[PDB]
């Protein structure tokens, strides 16, 4: 109310009413899922087009060769931290010659978020991201909030409706962490999940976004005829 | 982080007005009175030493400060704006004058810095202007004796005789009834104690009050004998004793 | 660059500038005129390393025609060769100085009287009679001592210089392939094609 | 009024309610402890178990400073992550200018120094977290508690979040009970009931324990995290002490 | 290197050699030493082949900026300025550059300016720039004419060329022509000296101090 | 440094101090441009508030910008000094890279380029002027006439007029101006020029500046006398 | 006031969206995409008629296969088409080669969020970028303030656009001939600008892999605007 | 953060005008008027002392007019803290200029470039304008004898005859009323009091509360002389006039 006009105010409650509105704009983005086995990880991901003339703004993003992310809010703000996560990556890997375990990951996106709410003059970040990785400990699935919370997850979802596909992980949770080298069922679980978040549209060819990694495949994103497979 | 005040904290109002100038100038007349008064081979300043407590020892604490040798300061209102005025004011005369021209500056020149200084307080980004008036009593060669007022705008004036502060109205009608230009040092010090008397409602000595004068040179308190040029300092701090004798034959 | 000369006379200003660019052991141009209109009546030849000359004098150019339009008026000789000189002695203590040697030769309108000035890269300036810059003086400074009068005319100025470029000619080890001679004087700048 | 909207600004009482408007935000999150013993810390913390879809033991929230300091916070997680990245830092020049591996009373006046600072401007917002943080160097055990403010003392026991009353009467009991002193095995245990006995006043989620531990003796002074059996052990006994 | 190019009643002709050197070792004996900037401008480069090669590529992105910018294709005396004013800015820093900017616009017509790394900017009709600059000249200079035809233009070029691949001992490989109309340049092909030499030789009876 | 965003988009997607800026203008003295079939005539109003005025020195309302363009404006006369300092030190410039003189489209788009960049920088203000630039292009007859404003928008204008009343005068020229025949000579154009500040301005006295500009660098400014014929000629026809 | 960068409790950037009601008040453009090139289109709208029309403009080329279209504050896309064409030459520069139409158009949205307390505010301008590449062929692209840029098939912006895009909607198929992309974008013109139109205050323009981006001569539209005018009498 | 308490000093109003400039302008009708008045063989600076105490020392005094070199003077109206700051700048402009093209900077230069200052606080910067209006009085070889006016927009104007300060409407009719061309220096002299003299808000004008400059070529041959006057010439010159 007096106490949302910028970050570096607290309310007398304790709250973040920039942050809170930043967290607004990630329920208004179209829903994205993510879920894991022991093997692979895979996000599935509810393309969003401005109308029948335009294209489905694209959700997912390859971060390196064993790591990425899907995203749901402002686009231009996942960008941005999608670079900052390549090159903390990349970073690692010409440094190190090592690849960037998933959890400092989240680690880097905290800590870059976090900066963004105590000062004066810059604002929140305006997007949720779900970052599965395959790492030196197996296959991850993390996901960021723009409060700097990130949290580490077997499955989860993001954005409008996403309670659905939540609930429906939540019941399933069992049966899709067993999914151990079979790619296309981890998948179907992911799409089945997603279907659960759907009102009055369906999952058509050019809606539809899907991403695996895992033991012996690389970040890969699958779109337009190549996901015709799993509706 | 970082001081984001980058921009004016006074500005002009309306009617025309500079807010923080007239507030500053409030504060001022808050203050204790001080004096000073130009005489013919001198000059005196003056003021009441306001004791914040009985345990306080009021002499570790000076309103009356050399600036230079021949130069001295005496203020009313916030201490504290004064005693960093009288640092700067005692640096710039040697970063501006001293260090170029090998002596130091005259009274109008030095008044004319600590003038900038003030004023800079008034227009730069976040600042408040200084809350005191200044009254400098100095001499140089080629300009003899003079006595400026500073107020917190950063505009200065030469007087003959003035008060500032607290009763400074009473006390400049008291000075213009009594104040000819055929004044030697000894009468207006005299005349100064009798117009602080006025606005001094506690103890009248020499402990209570502080006195200086800007008047011959004294080798005495040189430091060093030698050089026949160098003569000593002009400005001198009455002692609590000085100020007594001639309290009684008052 | 090479041989730049000038000769104040009763009313006018003359310079004479060698046409070669050298570089090397080839001529690579015979035709290169090594001046500068700063304005309608001051005109500046420069001599010395290559690619300085040029840049400086046509940065020097810039800001005397940027005046010009913001004052709607045109600057004495004398100011332009002090705003110059300024810019060469700042030049000598810089990271890497303009090594350009320089003549200004002007028509006061206000004053009606013509005036050249001779100033080196590293801000040396003399007004004179006659200048020259490099080793050009160590032969035309006593002929002209000897021949030039100070009541001479334009005509007889270039005469006399004339006498200059033949010792020249004769003298100096290198070809600079004749000069381009300019008048300054109170109708403004002009070329003599035939020299 | 309005005096409630900046930071750094002096209200009439002579206080900045942008702190205690921070201390609200300490106040709502999970409860966090600590327990000085003979020789050394042991800290635990309340991790509440959202959903079934969070990974046990993977959302690791006691964090070490250096090889010999851990610190726990309630609050803003965030918020308490940049805390311990810049006492990383501050020991970090500590150890490479004067060789030894910060104090414990230096380490936490780095840290009290910080927030302090962050209640000095009013282009940075106070730090929402109250941390607890100690562990062992030349002088013995020490345990801390810093808040929002930058107020830090030393303590016997701490304790902060949305639990932080239950928690501090079963703390005052261990200090009247055992006098002499707690060993460091037994603050471990007591630790984990503590927790479980501040659970109540979070009691809709269910939880994970979380506990760490510096002991000159059983942990030759480094920090570490209980795990496995001496972490079950720790378990079963707040649980059979619940029940 | 070896580079010319003159200007004449029917335009302008620009010959190149294509060797590259690495003190005495032949490093290539194919290089481009013409580089096309538009259709109506050329470049030439001798000096170090990188600073060439870089910073001349560099300036046909400053002028296709500039008629992006202008709707108007940059004026021979502009581009060349770009250049000289860019190496002018490092000056004392080592670069090694001796190139010629050939081209042709409506208000200036067949324009050609000599750039090098001092940053001397002329302009001027013939030029030749190279370690084997004076052997060029010595042939160009001897049979020039601004009445030249642009059949015994173009010979000439690529007949001082050979003269210098011939003497100098840095020059050498093949000779490749240009000629810049006011429609633009004209490629006029690429010339082993491997096998031009001799036809020269056998056609016009010179290089008699070669054994035959 | 002073980083404040002065210039910011309101609700209704305006942007509040261009706009007042465009009231600065609003609030200057007339200033019109009209162009011939071989020339471009700059006409400007001076206010007659102020007598005792010394016109020798007084800063004109018409600026050189190079030899062969000229400078008019409306609005802040103090904002404006800074645009015609820029826009000079930019004509040199083009001079000493480019080896010609500006063309007038662009002097006048370096112009209002400064003029937006002044729109969406922190700590400034947008400029309180319009301007008009003419002149002609080098080596070319063919006369040119642009109008910029606070906002940063420029264009291409066969007449103009900005400042105070210009609503007024801009109506006499649209009906006053044949697209398929400017006024074919110097005197035409002037006299267009000079009916339609009569529209608005009082006294013919020394009220109205007038200021030709012809190919080939040929700027000279009219004396009193001179436009005063002009005020003399139009009134003894106007009286039909 | 507020932060420049500050969120409405709805999640949205107040500057962001409040430059979105400044391009609402712009002069339409429209574009369409087929597979035999991309056409622009824009409504000049003078402002006076003594305003000389064809110093208007609001159609642009960054690169010879890419053009660019405006509307709204169009003073504001001054620096972003000179960013887009120093992006366009740039990388030609550093990879011998044509920089790729969705490359170009990510350039330009990244200046777009650079603002806050950098540039002191949002751009007050939408963009339609057109091109062709090798690898995607024919693209248009709705560049905007926010950040954001959709690929489309047809798009129209500035005062007239819902209306034009709701017709844009019914007339594209995936099989338009230039010709006829051509003469529907002069039809849709015609129906929501204020003035009539004419080759004067229209203006079109096109991109096709074999000739590049071309902005077409007035005497050219006209002729297409007489074209145009037969063919709907004709039924 | 700090945007609270930023006042917008260089803002427009929606009328188009700038507060803080009106508002100075407001601050300066206040302060003692200056007058100027230019002759064909000389210029006359004349300004009022803003309300004197008889203890004030007015023969080392300096609150109206300033010296900038040997050739140009300027008389002050508003807060004089400001108007040292300008003046200060404007003599080492100056000297800038002397030093650089070893002749006399011009009158208008001078006055242009601290015109210029002003200008740049009411466009950025965020800062309060100076509360300054100058009457800048000089003498150049190109245009001679040359009065000009700058206010805290940073507008300036020449003038034949001119005042700043207090009642300029009033001081400025006056002025308009019996100026003509062909005056001398010792009449304008006589203007320029008698104008004080009747617009004054004092009782009656006396040498006391009074600066006074002439700038004449009344000097030995084409040279140019600046007298400020003394206490005592005042005096004579106001019973020269009769005023006094
Ligand atoms: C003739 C053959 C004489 O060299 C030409 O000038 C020729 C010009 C040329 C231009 C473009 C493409 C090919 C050829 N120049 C060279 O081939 C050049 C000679 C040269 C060597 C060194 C220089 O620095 C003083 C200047 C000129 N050869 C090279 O540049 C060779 C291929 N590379 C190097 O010598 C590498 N050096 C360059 C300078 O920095 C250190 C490494």
């Amino acid at each position: 109310n007096n106490y949302d006009g910028d970050t570096v105010t607290f309310s007398p409650t304790g709250r973040l009413f920039q942050v809170e509105y930043a967290l607004e704009a990630i329920k208004q983005g179209s829903v994205t899922v993510g879920l894991r086995s022991n093997t692979h990880a895979v996000l599935v991901a509810l393309k969003r087009n401005a109308d029948e003339l335009s294209s489905y703004q694209k959700k997912i993003i390859k971060c390196d060769e064993h790591m990425g992310l899907s995203l749901a809010g402002l686009a231009p703000d996942a960008r941005v931290l999608s670079n900052y996560l390549r090159q903390q990556c990349n970073y690692s890997s010409l440094v190190f010659n090592r690849k960037l375990a998933v959890e400092r990951a989240g680690h880097l996106l905290c800590d870059k978020a976090q900066k963004n709410t105590q000062s004066y003059g810059g604002r929140p970040y305006g997007v949720g991201l779900l970052i599965i990785g395959y790492d030196k400990s197996g296959a991850h699935l993390l996901e960021f909030q723009p409060s700097g919370n990130v949290t580490e997850l077997y499955g989860t979802a993001i954005g409008a409706r996403s309670q659905g596909a939540k609930t429906y992980l939540e019941r399933t949770l069992d049966t899709f962490i067993k999914i151990d080298g079979n790619p296309d069922e981890l998948i179907k679980a992911g799409v089945e999940a997603i279907s659960q978040s759907l009102r009055d549209e369906s999952l058509t060819v050019d809606n539809l976004s899907i991403a695996i990694v895992g033991k012996d495949t690389p970040f890969t994103i699958y779109d337009g005829e190549a996901v015709a497979k799993y509706i | 982080m970082t001081d984001r005040y980058s921009f004016s904290l006074t500005t002009f109002s309306p009617s025309g007005k500079l807010g923080q100038i007239d507030y500053a100038l409030t504060a001022v007349k808050q203050g204790v009175t001080s004096l000073g008064i130009k005489a013919t081979n001198g000059v005196v300043i003056a003021t009441e030493k306001k004791s914040s407590s009985p345990l306080a020892m009021s002499e570790t604490l000076s309103k009356v400060s050399l600036l230079t040798p021949d130069i001295g300061a005496v203020y009313s209102g916030m201490g504290p704006d004064y005693r960093v005025l009288v640092d700067k004011s005692r640096k710039v005369a040697h970063t501006s004058y001293k260090r170029i021209y090998g002596e130091y500056p005259p009274t109008k020149l030095l008044v004319s810095e600590v003038a900038k200084i003030m004023q800079e307080a008034t227009q730069s980004g976040g600042v408040r202007p200084f809350g005191v008036s200044l009254l400098i009593a100095g001499h140089d060669e080629f300009n003899g004796f003079s006595l400026y007022q500073v107020d917190p705008s950063g505009s200065y004036f030469p007087w003959k005789a003035t008060a500032i502060g607290k009763g400074s109205v009473a006390a400049k009608t008291f000075l213009e009834k009594r104040w000819n230009d055929e004044l030697e040092l000894e009468d207006a010090i005299h005349i100064a104690l009798l117009t602080l008397k006025e606005s001094v409602e506690g103890e009248f000595n020499g402990d209570t009050i502080e006195l200086a004068i800007i008047g011959d040179e004294n080798p005495d308190l040189l430091g060093y004998t030698g050089i026949p040029t160098d003569k000593g300092p002009r400005f001198r701090k009455l002692t609590s004793q000085e100020i007594n004798d001639r309290l009684e034959a008052l | 660059m090479d041989i730049i000369l000038g000769i104040r006379v009763q009313d006018s200003v003359i310079l004479a500038s060698s046409k070669a660019v050298t570089r090397g052991i080839s001529v690579l141009k015979d035709s290169d005129d090594k001046t500068r209109q700063l304005s309608p009546h001051t005109l500046m030849s420069f001599a010395g390393e290559a690619g300085d000359t040029v840049q400086f004098a046509e940065y020097i150019q810039a800001n005397i025609q940027l005046y010009s339009i913001r004052e709607d008026y045109e600057l004495s000789p004398q100011a332009v060769s002090s705003f110059v000189r300024q810019e060469l002695a700042k030049s000598i203590r810089s990271r890497r100085p303009y090594q350009v040697n320089v003549l200004i030769g002007g028509y006061d309108k206000k004053k009606n009287k013509p005036e050249l000035y001779q100033i080196d890269y590293l801000g040396t300036k003399v007004e004179l009679p006659y200048g020259a810059h490099g080793y050009s003086g160590f032969y035309t400074f006593s002929l002209l001592d000897h021949h030039y009068r100070p009541d001479m005319t334009t005509e007889e100025g270039l005469d006399l210089l004339k006498l200059c470029v033949q010792e020249l000619e004769k003298r100096m080890p290198m070809d600079f392939k004749g000069v381009i001679v300019k008048i300054v004087d109170k109708d403004g700048i002009r070329q003599v094609d035939d020299f | 009024t309005g005096y409630d909207l900046s930071n750094s600004v002096f209200s009439p009482d002579g206080r900045n309610f942008q702190v205690e408007y921070a201390v609200k935000a300490v106040e709502n999150g999970t409860t966090s402890i600590g327990i000085k013993c003979n020789d050394g810390v042991v800290f635990a913390v309340e991790k509440l178990i959202t959903s079934k879809l969070l990974v046990p033991q993977k959302n690791v929230k006691i964090q070490v400073v250096d090889r010999h300091i851990g610190c726990v916070y309630s609050g803003l997680i965030p918020d308490g992550r940049h805390l311990v990245n810049r006492g990383r830092e501050e020991a970090a020049s500590f150890k490479k200018l004067y060789k030894t591996p910060i104090p414990i009373p230096a380490f936490a006046d780095r840290l009290g120094q910080y927030v302090q600072a962050h209640t000095l401007y009013n282009s940075v917002r106070p730090f929402g977290v109250s941390t607890i943080f100690g562990g062992v160097d030349k002088n013995g055990a020490h345990l801390y508690m810093l808040e929002p403010s930058g107020s830090y003392w030393g303590y016997k026991g701490a304790a902060t979040g949305k639990g932080r009353q239950s928690a501090k009467a079963e703390l005052e009991k261990l200090v009247d009970h055992h006098p002499e002193g707690l060993s460091a095995r037994e603050a471990v245990k007591q630790a984990a009931k503590i927790i479980y006995l501040a659970h109540e006043d979070n009691k809709e989620k269910d939880f994970e324990l979380e506990i760490s531990w510096c002991s000159l003796s059983e942990t030759n002074g480094l920090h570490k995290f209980v795990k496995g059996d001496l972490l079950q052990e720790a378990i079963d006994f707040a649980q059979k002490e619940i029940n | 290197t070896t580079t010319l190019a003159f200007r004449f009643q029917g335009g302008i002709i620009v010959a190149v050699d294509s060797r590259a050197t690495a003190g005495n070792w032949v490093a290539s004996q194919t290089v481009k030493k013409v580089i096309e900037i538009n259709p109506f401008l050329l470049g030439t480069m001798a000096g170090g082949t990188a600073d060439c090669q870089f910073w001349e590529t560099w300036l046909g992105s400053q002028c296709r900026l500039h008629e992006l910018r202008e709707k108007e294709r940059i004026s021979v005396a502009a581009a060349s300025k770009i250049l000289s004013n860019l190496v002018y800015q490092y000056k004392g820093a080592g670069l090694s550059m001796g190139t010629m900017i050939c081209g042709y616009t409506r208000k200036e017509g067949p324009t050609i300016y000599y750039v090098d790394s001092d940053g001397t900017r002329l302009k001027g009709d013939i030029f030749c720039v190279g370690s084997g600059q004076t052997f060029a000249y010595g042939v160009l200079d001897s049979n020039y004419k601004w009445d030249l035809s642009v059949e015994d233009a173009l010979y000439l070029g690529k007949r001082s060329i050979l003269a210098a691949a011939h003497r100098d001992a840095y020059s050498g490989g093949s000779v490749n022509l240009y000629h810049v109309t006011e429609d633009g340049w004209i490629y006029h092909g690429n010339h082993d000296v491997g096998e031009l030499f001799w036809k020269v030789k056998e056609e016009e009876g010179s290089f008699n101090n070669v054994i035959g | 440094g002073y980083d404040r965003a002065l210039s910011i988009f309101s609700p209704d997607g305006h942007i509040f101090q261009v706009e007042y800026a465009l009231e600065a203008v609003k609030r200057g003295t007339c200033a019109v441009g009209v162009k011939g079939k071989n020339c471009v005539v700059l006409g400007c109003e001076r206010r007659s508030t102020l007598k005792l005025q010394d016109t020798r020195i007084t800063p004109s309302k018409v600026s050189k910008i190079d030899s062969h363009v000229v400078l008019s404006f409306s609005g802040l006369n103090a904002d404006s000094r800074i645009l015609i300092e820029k826009a000079r030190v930019e004509a040199q410039s083009h001079r000493l890279t480019l080896e010609d003189p500006v063309t007038v489209e662009y002097l006048t788009r370096y112009v209002a380029g400064v003029q937006q960049r002044y729109t969406q920088s922190g700590g400034v203000r947008p400029f309180g002027v319009s301007t008009l630039i003419a002149g002609f292009d080098p080596r070319d007859d063919e006369p040119k006439l642009y109008q910029t404003e606070p906002s940063g928008i420029y264009s291409s204008w066969s007449a103009q007029t900005i400042g105070r009343n210009s609503k007024t005068v801009r109506e006499f020229l649209e009906k006053n101006y044949d697209r398929k025949e400017p006024p074919a000579t110097v005197e035409e154009c002037v006299k267009l020029t000079v009916r339609s500040l009569l529209e608005v301005v009082q006294t013919g006295a020394k009220n109205i500046e007038i200021t030709v500009v012809k190919p080939d660098s040929d700027i000279v400014a009219l004396s009193s006398e001179e436009i005063n014929q002009y005020v003399t000629q139009i009134e003894q026809e106007k009286q039909e | 006031d507020r932060g420049v960068s500050t969120f409405s409790p709805e999640g949205r950037l107040f500057q962001v969206e409040y430059s979105l009601e400044a391009i609402k008040l712009g002069s339409t453009a429209i574009g369409i995409a087929t597979k035999e090139g991309v056409v622009l289109g824009v409504e000049k709208r003078a402002t006076s008629p003594l305003l000389e029309s064809d110093s208007i403009e609001k159609i642009v080329e960054i690169d010879r296969h890419i053009g660019c279209a405006m509307s709204g504050l169009t003073a504001d896309a001054r620096s972003m088409i000179e960013h887009a064409r120093t992006a366009a030459v740039t990388h030609n520069l550093y990879y011998d080669e044509d920089i790729n139409v969705e490359s170009l158009t990510q350039s330009v949205c990244d200046l777009a969020l650079r603002f806050g307390e950098l540039m002191s505010r949002p751009f007050g301008v939408a963009l339609l970028i057109a091109g062709h590449d090798a690898d995607d062929g024919y693209q248009l692209f709705h560049a905007e303030p926010s950040g954001t840029f959709y690929r489309y098939n047809a798009k129209a912006i500035g005062s007239g656009s819902e209306g034009a895009q709701a017709e844009l909607l019914n007339e594209w198929h995936s099989s338009l001939t230039l010709k006829e992309a051509e003469l529907l974008v002069l039809k849709i013109l015609k129906q929501v600008m204020e003035e009539k139109l004419d080759e004067n205050n229209a203006q079109l323009s096109c991109i096709t892999k074999q000739d590049g981006f071309k902005i077409y001569d007035n005497e050219k539209t006209a002729e297409l605007i007489k074209e145009l005018k037969e063919k709907e009498a004709a039924e | 953060g700090s945007r609270r308490y930023d006042s917008r000093t260089t803002i427009f109003s929606p009328e188009g005008r700038l507060y803080q400039v009106e508002y100075a302008l407001e601050s300066i009708s206040h302060a003692g008027t200056a007058i100027g008045i230019m002759a064909s063989d000389g210029i006359v600076l004349a300004a009022e002392r803003k309300v004197t105490s008889t203890l004030l020392e007015q023969d080392t005094s300096t609150e109206k007019l300033y010296k900038l070199n040997d050739k140009i003077a300027v008389a002050v109206a508003g807060l004089t803290a400001d108007a040292e700051i300008l003046i200060n700048t404007a003599r080492i402009h100056a000297q800038n200029y002397l030093k650089t093209y070893n002749e006399d900077i011009p009158v208008e230069i001078l006055v242009r470039r601290l015109s210029d200052i002003k200008q740049g606080y009411t466009q950025h910067g965020g800062l309060r304008p100076f509360g300054v209006s100058f009457i800048y009085a000089g003498y150049d070889d190109r245009y001679g004898y040359q009065l000009y006016t700058s206010n805290p927009s940073g507008n300036y104007t020449g003038w034949k005859a001119i005042s700043v300060g207090a009642n300029t409407s009033a001081a400025q009719t006056l002025l308009q009323m019996d100026y003509k061309d062909d005056m001398k220096v010792d009449d304008a002299i006589e203007l320029a009091l008698k104008t004080l003299s009747k617009t004054t808000d004092s009782s009656a004008l006396t040498y006391d509360r009074l600066e006074f400059a002439t700038i004449r070529k009344g000097a030995n041959d084409g040279e140019v002389y600046q007298k400020i006057f003394k206490p005592q010439e005042i005096k004579d010159i106001l019973v020269k006039t009769g005023i006094t």
